[PDB]
């Protein structure tokens, strides 16, 4: 069971620490958790696609960027669905009879 | 013109010849003419770079 | 369908089933395995020896002579003899129904069916077992009646009514220490038809709720292959939030998971993004899948759904991949995955766009507010010009215009 243990404690690191930045280096990263690079990554990834960490990885710059960005625009998708409603309203009045 | 608009939603840049082999024109020179053609008209928004000879596509 | 040229254990596989179901499978292996003709149907004639086969006898029987005699003494004997017993049976039939004992009815009929089932002619089986439906008055009797009926209408392949019939069966004796037998009979067929019916979702949500203890039921498949067709319905159309909670965490399943090593293997490795080995192994896995039947035919469609679902997961996470190493990953050259993923990007799936100039796949961010306010103008505009089109109907349909 040790190596479930050795993980939870990074995982716990990892997430602790990315919390104020927007823009992270990998290999900052790795120096922290005392690993390397592709085990890092592999966290990352893992950590990612289980929906904990809010972030993406861009692997051209070797970056972690998070999510402080996405503001409540919930407006707008409101708008939407108004418009969507009135887009069937339409079909229900000029098809009517004439 | 269609088939050239549809690449567009997949593509960011696309080489002159590997883009003259989806819409069969049959020549890097008629595809480049076709898309500054269609430019013209503002049915598309491109940029073509004659150094690599490729087509990048704006959508802004 | 057709040349395959597979490897695969004939000795271990048909042990591990009784009755005429072996021989059906064995005919399937016959239609799909070129190169193991001669002993499949060797095997095959040496158990449909024992059976009262008596038409598809001697279709297979000519078949590996054409491929390529028979004891026809015992042809004789099964014939007459057969025919006697026949007799001898519908005698005692009227026998029993004259005192009108229903215990005894049903019985005789099962007796018929199963000697039915054993030469073939389980068509007539059927509305022999639908007459002796009139003659169950106890929730046991229905149950074995209802499992029986489902049985012999898995020969008949006709998936919708097994599926009417495992519905009512479940549903008419208030569904529920007891034998968990019957659970998992009915589960199983059910799992089995959905599958046939291309379902492969409903198939695993319901086929996942089986125990290797309670299943022994040597007649319709064996555990192995249960363990693979929840595998790779799992694998193909549950999503990451749901294979966790009912295919990893799961105690029911590590039985049946460790009966079969490699589809745990593909599973695991599937879940913590190794995809070129997992890749591999469903390849060298697919020779011997295409030999199982309620399977061969959809198979390409699962892979395809498998790969896909692979694809959108690896490109999850990332927002800027090189397509170098998802490539590599994927055991493919750059253009093929350049075409499976402008396939993807115009179907749907992916939001991303693809740079051939460093071969790099960015993700693509959608403007909400730039679409919102695009949708609203064209939504206007075709309002107006319905608006304007309705209006002139109303125009012209007042002055009495229909082209005369």
């Amino acid at each position: 069971h040790i190596e479930e243990l050795l993980r939870n404690i990074r995982t716990q690191v990892l997430i602790k620490l990315i919390k104020p930045y927007t823009r992270i280096h990998i290999p900052f990263i790795s120096k922290e958790l005392n690993i390397d690079v592709a085990d890092v990554e592999s966290l990352l990834v893992q950590c990612i696609l289980d929906n904990t960490i809010h972030g993406r990885i861009d692997q051209v710059n070797q970056l972690l960027e998070l999510d402080h960005q996405k503001r409540g625009g919930a407006r707008y998708t409101a708008l939407d669905k108004w418009t969507n409603q009135l887009n069937s309203l339409n079909q229900a009045v000029v098809s009517k009879l004439a | 013109k269609k088939n050239i608009q549809r690449l567009t939603k997949t593509f960011l840049t696309l080489s002159l010849q590997d883009m003259a082999s989806r819409v069969q024109l049959s020549g890097p020179q008629e595809a480049e003419k076709y898309v500054l053609h269609m430019i013209e008209d503002g049915e598309i928004f491109a940029s073509i770079n004659q150094k690599d000879g490729m087509v990048s596509f704006h959508d802004n | 369908y057709v040349v395959e040229n597979p490897s695969l254990d004939l000795e271990q596989y048909a042990a591990s089933y009784s009755g005429l179901m072996r021989i059906e499978r064995l005919q399937f292996i016959a239609d799909h395995c070129p190169t193991l003709r001669v002993e499949a149907l060797k095997m095959a004639l040496s158990f449909v020896q024992r059976t009262f086969n008596v038409d598809m006898y001697e279709e297979i029987h000519r078949k590996l002579s054409e491929a390529t005699a028979l004891d026809t003494a015992w042809v004789e004997a099964t014939r007459k003899k057969a025919l006697l017993k026949l007799e001898k049976l519908d005698t005692d039939l009227k026998n029993y129904k004259g005192n009108s004992i229903k215990e005894s009815i049903r019985r005789g009929h099962d007796d018929l069916g199963d000697h039915y089932l054993d030469c073939g002619d389980l068509s007539n089986a059927l509305k022999c077992y639908s007459r002796a439906r009139d003659y169950c008055t106890s929730a046991k009797h229905v149950i074995n009646m209802c499992l029986n009926v489902i049985k012999v209408s898995v020969y008949l392949q006709n998936w919708s009514h097994v599926l009417s019939y495992v519905s009512k069966a479940e549903s008419t004796p208030e569904i529920a220490s007891q034998t968990q037998a019957i659970l998992t009979k009915l589960k199983c067929a059910a799992g089995l038809a959905e599958l046939a019916a291309r379902k492969y979702k409903q198939a695993a949500k319901c086929l996942l709720l089986a125990s290797f203890d309670h299943c022994d039921f040597p007649e319709l498949l064996s555990p192995s292959n249960v363990a693979i067709y929840g595998g790779l319905c799992a694998l193909a159309t549950f999503d990451r939030q749901e294979l966790q909670r009912n295919v990893i965490s799961s105690s029911s399943f590590k039985l049946f998971l460790e009966l079969e090593p490699q589809v745990r293997d593909i599973i695991f490795k599937f879940y913590e993004s190794k995809y070129a080995s997992c890749l591999k192994m469903l390849d060298e896995m697919k020779d011997n899948l295409l030999l199982d039947m309620y399977l061969a035919p959809h198979v390409r469609t699962l892979y395809t759904q498998i790969r896909n679902r692979a694809l959108i997961q690896y490109f999850s996470p990332y927002v800027s991949a090189d397509m170098h190493r998802m490539a590599a990953a994927f055991n493919t050259t750059v253009a093929a995955l350049e075409d499976e993923l402008t396939q993807l990007i115009l179907e749907g799936l992916i939001s991303a766009r693809v740079d051939s100039h460093s071969k790099i796949l960015y993700a693509r961010d959608v403007d909400q507010r730039s679409t919102t306010f695009e949708k609203s103008l064209l939504m206007g505009k075709e309002f107006q010009r319905r608006a304007k089109a309705m209006m002139l109907r109303a125009a012209v349909l007042r002055n009495q215009i229909h082209v005369k």
